[PDB]
RNA sequence: AGUAUGGGAGAGGAUGGUAGAAUUCCAGGUGUAGCGGUGAAAUGCGUAGAGAUCUGGAGGAAUACCGAUGGCGAAGGCAGCCAUCUGGCCUAAUACUGACGCUGAGGUACGAAAGCAUGGGGAGCAAACAGGAUUAGAUACCCUGGUAGUCCAUGCCGUAAACGAUGUCUACUAGCCGUUGGGGCCUUUGAGGCUUUAGUGGCGCAGCUAACGCGAUAAGUAGACCGCCUGGGGAGUACGGUC
């Protein structure tokens, strides 16, 4: 019953699977109700800091309206999986559909 | 023995005393001076002639690994720090680059009190 | 201004990575708030350095 | 390249200058109490407002 | 907190008449529905002393606009205290 | 005076998670004689090898830049980022209740720091304390270490130059120049100008004041209710009483 932004930092290595579990926590928010407004990935990028020992890594961004249910399962799971290294969620009020700067 | 063409000089420039390190790249350290070494012990340490003749000394042990361009890193708010980079051209060594490494916290721990001198 | 505007803060952002005061760049109370938000998030993303 | 080392110095004290790394060093070097800083911070912005004022003036 | 379907349903409950939304009932049947959604709120926190006042406040201006109404008509006091349950 | 619906700004409060700078320590590599400190010294520290630099790990506390005669809060006070719970305030025209108001003896709630009770934590700083210095003397100012405490949870204490040294509420009384959050109007080529409202500042007429000075944020002109004073010391003290 709001909206959020997620942003992901996930690890190079396991970028090779990231068409699984992107898809797996889609289905995941589909399961209570399910608003995945925008779902972008921006691409490789090097870390402006070396995180845990990591130069670069993959971008992962959701603009998605889900409940409080579904916001505290997304939270205990990207906090429990090892690949997502480093999220940020954004509460904002009405949507944004418009295709994202950075994007490109 | 070992001979590197690159260096790096670092003059940490204290109130009470100047000091003047020369490594290679990666670290490891090859000479160092100090006011103290060369006499000028006191209150004279802080004097910049000090750092003058600590930055020759510094210069004539380097010269054996031959090292002929330096980078140059001074850290610390310190009278001298000037006349050791103006030493270290007289001697002839090449600055690549100067910078000041000296860190600011992000407000941390308390600093001790001041003193009523 | 978000945060992966990342062009546009740069101009706000001093070469050492200290944001710029209002002073000298001119802007709104309210404009310098938003966009003092927006580069620490930035640099909480890593897309911008805290130093050097 | 041919920059003399007396001239490349004070380049870069300029720019520590500019820069202002020393004053934080210095500041930090004693710690200070909240009512000090209150008093120092509205003496500084009387003086700054009185010297735009009279400028303006 | 409350939607605002519900403080709806309490002006069309307490209304006294088309429109009405500054009716002493309609005031105090707000007044307490707030006061007692709050409730919850404070247990799971003790300690939130700049909340409590202003809980304090509703109940004040509770109390007024009852002792308001009592003076005014005695049968609508009673009406009103016996529907919500108010002691007095 | 109050209510419903739309919009806005904010370090207002409570809980949890998380990021980076720096300090202290621990462990590994380079390597040789000092390091530290002061007005000058000395205590202290260093060849079972310091200081310096790089690397890796542990832990505690606090949030640089933004930052402001800026903002929010009844007051005391509030500053990294994210989420949840939650109080107030500003703003436009209509709609609704119809004096439902102001103050307030008793009473009650909150209330910086220090201090007290149980359990935990303890990096840096540091009452007491040890030592080195200056001094006719040092019991202190300076320097080398250092405990309680500073921190967290749960209670108590109820005191500050808790100050604007100026109790709350209402109406009226020349002007000039700033700033923060809103509303409206005119230019235009998109940013400017004008007015209004709620806050926050600098000059200033009349008026007031012993003087200083205040001056639409009154200490001016009037009204409502409250607290408090009656030469200095003895004295916020003794006895009694409540906590």
């Amino acid at each position: 019953m709001r909206h959020y932004e997620i942003v992901l930092l996930v690890h190079p290595d396991q970028s090779d699977q990231v068409v699984g579990m992107v898809e797996r926590y889609i289905s995941q928010i589909k399961e209570a109700d399910g608003q995945i407004h925008r779902l972008e990935d921006w691409g490789r990028r090097q870390l402006a800091y070396p995180i845990n020992k990591i130069h670069k890594a993959h971008y992962i961004l959701m603009n998605v309206e889900c409940g409080q249910s579904t916001l505290d399962e997304l939270e205990e799971l990207f906090r429990y999986n090892d690949a997502i290294i480093r999220n940020l969620i954004i509460r904002r009020e009405h949507a944004i559909t418009e295709e994202s700067l950075l994007a490109k | 023995t070992r001979t590197v063409s690159e260096g790096v000089a670092h003059i940490h420039a204290s109130f009470n005393n100047t000091i003047v390190t020369i490594t290679d790249r990666q670290g490891n350290a090859l000479a160092w001076a100090t006011s103290g070494g060369q006499g000028f012990r006191g209150s004279r340490k802080s004097t910049p002639f000090a750092a003058q003749v600590a930055a020759e000394v510094a210069g004539k042990a380097a010269l054996d690994y031959g090292l002929k361009n330096l980078d140059v890193l001074v850290k610390g708010p310190g009278p001298g720090r000037e006349s050791a980079v103006r030493a270290l051209g007289a001697v002839g060594y090449k600055i690549n680059s100067i910078t000041d490494v000296t860190p600011i916290p992000h407000n941390g721990c308390r600093p001790p009190k001041k003193r009523r001198v | 201004i978000d945060y992966k505007d990342i062009d546009t803060l740069k101009q706000y952002i001093t070469e050492n990575g200290k944001i710029v005061p209002s002073r000298i760049t001119g802007t709104k109370a309210r404009y310098q708030r938003q966009l003092a938000l927006a580069i620490k998030q930035a640099r909480y993303l890593s897309l911008i350095p805290y130093t050097d | 390249e041919g920059e003399p080392v007396d001239v490349a110095i004070r380049r870069f004290k300029r720019s520590c200058e500019k820069a202002g790394v020393l004053a934080d060093v210095r500041k930090r070097e004693f710690y200070e109490k909240p009512t000090q800083e209150r008093k120092r911070k509205k003496a500084a912005a009387v003086k700054r407002y009185q010297k735009k004022l009279a400028r303006e003036s | 907190a409350l939607t605002n379907a519900d403080r709806a349903e309490i002006i069309a409950k307490f209304a006294r008449a088309e429109n009405d939304t500054g009716s002493p009932e309609v005031q105090v049947a707000l007044l307490t529905a707030q006061i007692n959604d709050l409730q919850g709120h404070f247990k799971a926190h003790k300690h939130d002393h700049h909340s409590r006042r202003g809980l304090i406040r509703m109940v004040n201006q509770r109390r007024k606009l009852l002792d308001y109404l009592n003076g005014k008509d005695h049968e609508r006091y009673t009406a009103l205290i016996g529907a919500l349950g108010l002691r007095r």
